């Protein structure tokens, strides 16, 4: 297919270390957010 | 031949190297103000959109999130990556 | 930057990336967690013996999210969540 | 309306399965807790499909104990294959469903899960906090200005009357409660020994400020700085302290005769009139206690001038009323004085509260006599009564941003003048030129 | 020095003439207070000699029933006819001497001679008031409170603390008119609780405050500083006051506690020869001549080359001049930082000293060390001066957003305009240790 | 030089006045007792010219409370 | 000849009580007893004495001086109305 | 000649006389005991 070298794998993991830092952070956030409009639709 | 991206990342985990990576990483990005600006992108998403659903949430936010992150986090980290895959991996 | 052969073979080996079933990965630590004191994402537990105090409390991300408590009916107290249960058995 | 995944409350719908999922949920969560690095990576981040670590969030299955990467949809598939639509998020506990593609955030037993074996006693006795309360917010009425309260005793114990109850020992004697941290007047004889007898003679009136808020719940005082309101509020303290300590149960005291000291030298009598200008007939005679006068002082430059509006034969309107002839024309009504209290206490009404927050100060000066005679107010030639000015307190600035200041004449016929904390000497000439709100008149000749 | 009439003090030698004068002296007194107008004309106020009636003052004789008038001097002529030099004036009461031609002022005795019978432990048991109290003569912001308190209300470990009950259920006191800690957890039911937001608690705090100590200063000095660390103490005071009976297991000793170290080192073998650690609650930091926070700390975390210290290192055997090093042994869960700008009770240093919302102290820490990370989480800064002293407090709330605090006004504000402020107190809540 | 004779219709120790002392009540110099009871509470408190002179007390050396002349033998015992 | 019995028989007509309660009332109202009192303080010091027959005769003229012509006359005349009624 | 005005004019001056002779004991022995009490005011 195509080559995989040092620079690509490389990254490869930064992003899958990236992705998931972004994803924790946005779960927080948007479930958070769920909570405090069902808690209190006036706001 | 190959799924050598997964086995790398077994070794990197058992040698204690993944930890650092990952905790250099964040150290920054806390530092630098990012993991911040993302909380208020996130914010800012989900009032443009009138949502709080995730799936849709992140596919708005992931793509500036990445951009965001500075060339000095993004050099300084691939650097200490690359150093790692050294010791392990044979080249050409 | 290099094209990539393979992992080194010496390498492969010590750490057999050769190589759980695993339906049954995650649920299998229950043991290890039980004899496991508390563990934070990022506050290095060897660091914190070092440059904390050992009877040091501590809160990870303490902002994060808003504070997880509940009101008495009775009294009116803000109540933690681990206070409940005793506040509630008078 | 915000929703709840159906999927989940689908489930919840049946106890039992209700029961395992918070059993696992916490169980998932214990694990993120109680796992070293090296543990939670290969084991709650690493996916079942793919191997790689960190391809995204991992799901740790809520159904069994697979675990599923997000980048490439190996949980997604997982829950298509084998049917498991719930999955938790290794980095954050948090549970997720495939379904609704989002995660269960505002379940609250979920959220509360260590709590669940005593979830219904729990939201039966407990309730989430008010919207207006969660986040603790809420300003601290800061203590700034008290200097309606200073200002107000210093009338006080400069009295000749309450020094000689005060230093008589009479209170002291009977308290039970006996006490400067609970008792007001105790906070009053304390305020007298440290001034006149023997570390900063600040004591007695912290006591007696602390009292004050107390049992006055918040205010007073820090709402609005009466110096009047507050001298009705000590004077009334003196009276209930009094009253605790008789022997009965006995209505002679409040009224018709209390013998306490507010009531034996600073009571006095009104005696309203309703006269008739046709039969001369006086249909009522009401006679009401006062502890102070209060006196109107628009357009009018003399403090005599201040009395005799308060004395005028006043025109009454009510329509539908009943007199014997005359029961046209309106009721002729008469302020008058039917007895003197032996201080008369007088306040010149100065603050004009007006429709919401609105108010406004009246500077204009009045001028009050070094000795005062009543002859004219009291009811029905009389003998000169005359009474001796011995303080004042006067008010500089706005109804709700302003200053007070009190001066006593004491014993010598020497005048002083007391700013928080700053006591000095002054010229009669020049005391007679402030801007009078409350004066104090002690009894002096009745002939 | 002033002296008193000799003649009275002769026939005050006997003892028993005395007493005849102050019973004397008490009676006129008591008839002048107990007489009727017309009976007070016609018995006190008639001279015996002219019959005149208020022919000047009318003085009742000390010794026969004889009233002799002033105007037409016949008074002075029974003193000089029979010898009685005393006499009372029937309009005060007051005692004069006719050969000393004054009145007898300044005897204590004389005065208060209703007290005749008793006048032995009057002197010895109560004394005459003292020039300085003689006319019951003296007079008589809490912003610098409540804005601390306000960073402890959104303090985490607190907060948690509180809401935890820990004290409720063991504060022998249980009440808030007593204990001060039974305050602060009333201030946090007001807060985020349900009444049945108020000063109840506010109020209730400050008023322990000032009966607590001493009363001292109390409402002084207008010390933020000094507030924080009397909240603290009383709150660990109160924790060791309910136990059943050098380190402490209470909230503050667990969460605002960590340690200085105090080493002296070998130049040459780097190894501490001597070292003193000394907890710390807060950390104070100097700010002259300087930009930002970390180079404060830097000064505080600099090493000395001491004159004074010449030794024999043991472990590497060799004479050295030793090098003092001060740096942190242990760090504290929440860090606070006061910046010294207040010369000790009217001057103040106004550089604005710039704080990171993330603040890096592995620096600062002995033996190489990780990061370590605290999130600003509280502000305190004073405008207005020395006097004129308003404190405002500025605190960071879960989700991020800032808020400011004046003296009960409560109002939202930008994290850009909180790192502008003046800081004087800062507070650090710990983040991320690699 | 005038007209006396008719008025005479109605016609010394001052010790004599101590039993008519004690039959009487407490007196003013010039507050008039029928104006008081007209005039004011039967029970109101009295000082005549009470800024005359300076307070009359003295202070405990046991306990520092001034002291009212009449109230030190109570105090004491 | 003898005019303390004028006087006995105005004490005993109670008007010497309203003449001298009615006297005092107008000084004290003419700040006339106030001024007095400065009088002798400003005496006893510009005299450093306090010697009450010395202060006395400089105090007492200047104090009669300082009666104002208006109580004299009113006073005066009410003890004439009440000499007419005697004698 | 003790006429009404002679009268007259004794009686006040006796009521006068009386008080200035009263207001200046009551003030003289008020200084008295106070200089004496206190001899550095
Ligand atoms: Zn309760
Ligand atoms: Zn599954
Ligand atoms: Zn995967
Ligand atoms: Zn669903
Ligand atoms: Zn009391
Ligand atoms: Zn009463
Ligand atoms: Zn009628
Ligand atoms: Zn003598
Ligand atoms: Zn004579
Ligand atoms: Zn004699
Ligand atoms: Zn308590
Ligand atoms: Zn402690
Ligand atoms: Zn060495
Ligand atoms: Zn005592």
């Amino acid at each position: 297919e195509e080559t995989i070298t040092i620079d690509s794998i490389s990254n490869g993991i930064l992003n899958n270390l990236l992705t998931t830092l972004i994803q924790d952070i946005v779960a927080r956030e948007t479930t958070q957010q769920q909570l405090l409009k069902t808690r209190y639709p006036d706001l | 031949t190959a799924q050598l991206k997964s086995q790398i990342q077994q070794y990197l985990v058992e040698s204690g190297n993944y930890e650092l990576i990952s905790n250099e990483l964040k150290a920054r990005l806390l530092q630098e103000g990012w993991v911040d600006k993302v909380k208020d992108l996130t914010k800012s998403e989900m009032n443009i959109n009138e949502s709080t659903n995730f799936t849709q949430i992140l596919s708005t936010v992931e793509p500036k999130a990445l951009e965001m992150v500075s060339d000095s986090t993004r050099e300084t980290v691939l650097k200490q990556i690359r150093e790692f895959l050294e010791e392990i991996v044979d080249t050409q | 930057d290099a094209e990539i052969k393979g992992i080194k073979p010496k390498v492969i080996e010590e750490y057999s990336l050769s190589q759980g079933p695993s339906n049954d990965s995650w649920k299998s630590l229950m043991s290890s967690a039980k004899d496991t004191p508390l563990q934070y994402d990022h506050m290095n537990r060897e660091s914190l013996k070092k440059y904390f105090n050992p009877n040091a409390q501590l809160i990870e991300d303490p902002l994060d999210k808003p504070i997880q408590y509940r009101v008495c009916e009775k009294c009116g107290k803000p109540l933690a969540l681990t206070a409940i249960v005793d506040h509630l058995e008078n | 309306a915000m929703s709840i995944c159906p999927h989940i409350q689908q489930v919840f719908q049946n106890e039992k399965s209700k029961d395992g999922v918070l059993k696992t949920c916490n169980a998932a969560r214990y694990i993120l807790n109680h796992s070293v690095p090296k543990e939670k990576f290969l084991n709650t981040m690493k996916c079942g499909t793919c191997h790689e670590i960190n391809s995204g969030a991992t799901f740790m299955c809520l159904q069994c104990g697979f675990c599923g990467c997000w980048n490439h949809s190996h949980f997604l598939s997982h829950s298509k294959q084998i049917g498991h639509i719930f999955g938790i998020n290794s980095n954050n506990g948090l549970l997720f469903c495939f379904k609704c593609e989002d995660y269960i955030g505002n379940i609250d037993l979920i959220n509360d899960a260590i709590l669940a074996k005593y979830w219904d006693d729990v939201c039966t006795k407990t309730m989430v906090p008010s919207m207006e309360r969660r986040d603790g917010l809420s300003g601290l009425i800061n203590m700034g200005s008290t200097c309606f309260m200073s200002s107000i005793l210093q009338c006080l114990i400069h009295n000749p009357y309450f020094i000689r109850h005060s230093m008589s020992q009479i209170h002291s004697n009977n308290c039970k409660v006996r006490s400067p941290d609970k008792c007001f007047s105790c906070a009053l004889d304390k305020i007298v020994h440290e001034l006149y007898g023997a570390t900063n003679r600040q004591t007695g009136f912290i006591y007696l400020l602390t009292c004050a808020w107390k049992i006055n719940q918040n205010l007073a005082g820090y709402s609005q700085q009466d110096a009047h309101e507050f001298w009705q509020f000590i004077i009334n303290q003196i009276h209930q302290s009094y009253v605790l300590d008789l022997p009965n149960a006995k209505s002679r005291a409040n009224n018709k005769q209390c013998e306490c000291i507010v009531h034996t030298v600073f009571e006095g009598s009104l005696e309203s009139s309703i006269v008739c200008p046709g039969c001369q007939n006086n249909s009522k005679t009401t006679i009401d206690p006062f502890l102070d006068l209060s006196l109107d002082i628009k357009d009018k430059k003399k403090l005599y001038e201040c009395l005799d509006s308060f004395h005028k034969k006043e025109q009454l309107k009510d329509f539908n009323y009943h007199c014997e002839c005359n029961s046209t024309q309106d009721a002729i009504k008469q302020l008058g004085i039917h007895k003197l209290p032996s201080v008369l206490v007088l306040q010149l009404k100065r603050f004009e509260h007006l429709l919401n927050g609105s108010n406004r100060k009246l500077d204009d000066f009045i001028e009050f006599p070094t000795y005062l005679n009543m002859k004219n107010y009291c009811s029905t030639k009389v003998p000169d009564i005359i009474y001796e000015l011995i303080g004042i307190v006067s008010h500089k600035g706005t109804v709700n941003e302003g200053h007070y200041i009190a001066f006593c004449k004491i014993s010598g016929g020497q005048w002083f003048k007391f700013n928080d904390s700053m006591v000095s000497s002054i010229s009669q000439e020049e005391v007679l030129k402030e801007q009078a709100y409350l004066l104090f008149y002690t009894i002096r000749q009745v002939n």
